[PDB]
């Protein structure tokens, strides 16, 4: 909760210094225990894009890491939804 | 540097890499379907491709000139490949977004994949004439099912503009156009939940002069000479106008099949021939007045017919009598209300549904006309 809610409280543009580590960890692995790491992107898919129709370039590389990591993860049958709709509304 | 799709353009990357990977992966694995992560990635890329961008028209709208054509062609080809199988992954509704991506028709000269899908659909194109165990896909349970009706209805729907080839209008399209028109009876087979689910698709060229010039055409298309379709497409209008009855519940599909080709939905020569917009539309508007107002015909048979100064007063007076019957019914229900579960609640539901559908058909264009006439 304190990672979920402190972001979506006040500010619009603060998510540039943080998610370099999230991209590094999306390159690292896709652990089903660490599904919250996917859920922050899963809520940022709608709530991060506040108003103003901004870039797609940085967020491609997490999607390509998920494409490369489509083969390993199995046993996380419920968690597949989070990696899907990031590029739809962006 | 030329900012191509795969080279530079990130807007083209999500389409290019996804469609190329799909056409490489499942086009190869389709032989593996018919008898660790192949199934998981298959069900992943299924809905990642069907809903890569929910705004399918917004994706390929103005993102790139030629990439939309190549990618819509590859997507519809991949849809035509695995259309025959009966797997668990449902995409009959998801095909509607891909179909809507087309009119919101490009240059199909680069490849004839649309012709491939059309020829596969030509296996059982004429639905009621060819309905048998040799039906589409030759299936008993494989592809012969309920989803194909909605697929033909919504997925085959190009309302923007017919800039396609349309070269087989005398042989391929005319086959399902004419075998349907072989008789007045639609003649659907068992499990006929709705025989009008083919489409509201038919128009004037979109026995006949073009097919009469089979060697000559097979480039004098039938759409060029509008008189030959205009003869025998409009000749059947008087046949349906003559066929009627006093009892309403007998003829259920009488209004539906005529209302599509009769009125102003036929854009081909609607402004050229005034009869298609004026007289056939007047007949197709007057026929429901005698058809639906009888209480014998139920709403479930003619529930959703989504599609004039003369018939306006007739509808108003007959609906005044119908609402007076509803009010007498309400006065009856107030005095010693019996068990509403048996026939009264369903009667009120049927009356409300009929009145709401009539009011909605008035609110399409006739409500503003009624306001203007009342002011006049």
């Amino acid at each position: 909760p304190l990672k979920l809610l402190t972001n979506h409280y006040e500010r619009c543009w603060k998510y540039y210094c943080l998610p370099g580590g999230w991209g590094n960890f999306g390159a690292a692995s896709e652990e089903e225990l660490h599904l919250s790491r996917k859920l922050f992107w899963g809520i940022f898919d709608a709530l991060s894009q506040k108003k103003y129709e901004q870039e797609l370039f940085k967020l491609a590389l997490p999607c390509l890491s998920a494409v490369a990591g489509a083969l390993p993860p199995d046993y996380m049958e419920s968690n597949y939804v989070s990696m899907m709709e990031k590029q739809s509304s962006m | 540097l030329s900012a191509a799709s795969r080279p530079l353009c990130t807007g083209g990357h999500a389409s290019n890499k996804e469609k190329e990977m799909v056409t490489s992966l499942f086009c190869k694995l389709g032989v593996l379907v018919r008898h660790l992560g192949q199934t998981l990635d298959a069900r992943t890329v299924m809905k990642t491709g069907l809903d890569s961008v929910k705004s399918a028209l917004r994706a390929f709208l103005d993102n790139a000139a030629e990439d939309l054509e190549k990618t819509m062609e590859n997507l519809k080809q991949g849809q035509f490949t695995h259309t025959r199988s009966q797997p668990k992954g449902v995409t009959q509704i998801i095909n509607y977004t891909t179909v809507a991506l087309l009119p919101m028709l490009d240059k199909h000269n680069v490849y004839s994949i649309y012709n491939t899908r059309s020829s596969r659909e030509r296996a059982a194109l004429s639905l009621p004439a060819n309905v048998e165990d040799v039906c589409p896909n030759i299936p008993s349970l494989e592809k012969l099912m309920t989803e194909i009706i909605e697929l033909a209805e919504s997925g085959i729907r190009y309302t923007q503009m017919p800039y396609m080839m349309e070269v087989v209008l005398p042989m391929l399209c005319s086959y399902m156009s004419r075998w349907w028109e072989h008789g007045p009876e639609n003649h659907p087979e068992r499990a006929e939940m709705c025989c009008t689910a083919l489409n509201s698709e038919h128009m004037n060229t979109l026995k006949i002069i073009y097919n009469n010039l089979g060697i000559d055409e097979g480039f004098s298309q039938p759409i060029i000479n509008k008189v030959k379709p205009q003869l025998l497409k409009t000749h059947f209008l008087p046949l349906m106008e003559k066929l009627k009855k006093k009892a309403a519940m007998v003829v259920s599909e009488e209004d539906h099949l005529k209302a599509e080709a009769r009125g102003d939905m036929s854009e081909a020569e609607l402004l050229i021939l005034d009869e298609f917009t004026t007289l056939a539309r007047d007949l197709y508007a007057f026929y429901p007045l005698l058809i639906r107002f009888v209480d014998y015909n139920r709403a479930k048979w003619l529930k959703e017919p989504n599609p004039y100064w003369s018939k306006s007063h007739n509808f108003k007076r007959e609906e005044q009598n119908f609402v007076v019957q509803n009010e007498i019914n309400n006065m009856s229900f107030l005095i010693t209300d019996t068990k509403s579960k048996m026939s009264k609640a369903a009667i009120s539901d049927q009356e409300r549904k009929k009145m709401k559908r009539k009011g909605d058909r008035y609110s399409m264009q006739t409500s503003l006309i009624v306001a203007a006439l009342k002011r006049l």
